[PDB]
């Protein structure tokens, strides 16, 4: 009982700016 | 500090890279609310990518 | 030159300061490859931030 994910942009995710 | 916590809805199972795995009552952190429904979360040392719509605000 | 040129491989949407905002496909001149995951880019006449991560030298 979930709803879907949003669409993807298909990246990485950006490093720490911490 | 670091971000807000967020409390997952639902468990969710990485899919694409970089994505966050967690269950349904894992804290997130989120780093930052990006645009595009994915927001830069972390967990149980990984830093990723998690939908914005599996999170409440807590 | 003024650094090597790179291109974006993601959009990226800026989240905090000084950080730029680009598109796939944009074309950023890369002043300095800084320790830390963020480089000293330029793009559309603005200096900041790029995530090193989201460009491919070209």
């Amino acid at each position: 009982a979930k709803p879907v994910p949003p669409p993807r942009g298909a990246k990485p995710a950006p490093p720490p700016r911490t | 500090g670091p971000g807000i916590q967020v409390k997952a809805l639902y468990d969710y199972d990485a899919q694409t890279g970089d994505e966050l795995t967690f269950k349904e009552g894992d804290t997130i952190i989120v780093h930052q609310k990006d645009p595009a429904g994915w927001w830069e979360g972390e967990l149980n040392g990984k830093r990723g990518w998690v939908p914005a719509n599996y999170v409440q605000d807590i």
